[PDB]
């Protein structure tokens, strides 16, 4: 049987979110001039210019 | 920043008889290394200086 009292529920959410994807999306990614880029041990990936 | 086989191969074509379309930029650039171990002529380095 029906009952209302046992039917009757309170369903709690949130009001509003806005749901992201791509992460990244939100970094501004730049990079060095090519002959300035560095190695791990801080020296130019290639020397001989 | 400066790539210095500009300097070697003009210093090839004012030798007058090699063709710098024949050398390659590795044999330029051991040429580099070779000249920068010689001093300076005595008036351009006082220039300089």
């Amino acid at each position: 049987q029906f009952d209302f009292r046992a039917s009757m529920h309170m369903l709690t959410s949130n009001l509003t979110f806005t749901v992201y994807s791509d992460l990244l999306a939100f970094v501004s990614a730049d990079t060095v001039e090519p002959i300035n880029a560095v190695a791990f041990d801080n020296m130019r990936i290639m020397n001989e210019l | 920043q400066k790539k210095m086989k500009s300097i070697v191969e003009d210093f090839l074509k004012r030798l007058q008889i090699f063709d710098i379309s024949r050398v390659p930029d590795d044999q330029m650039y051991r040429l580099r290394d070779r000249l920068r171990l010689l001093p300076v002529e005595i008036r351009r380095l006082d220039i300089f200086n």
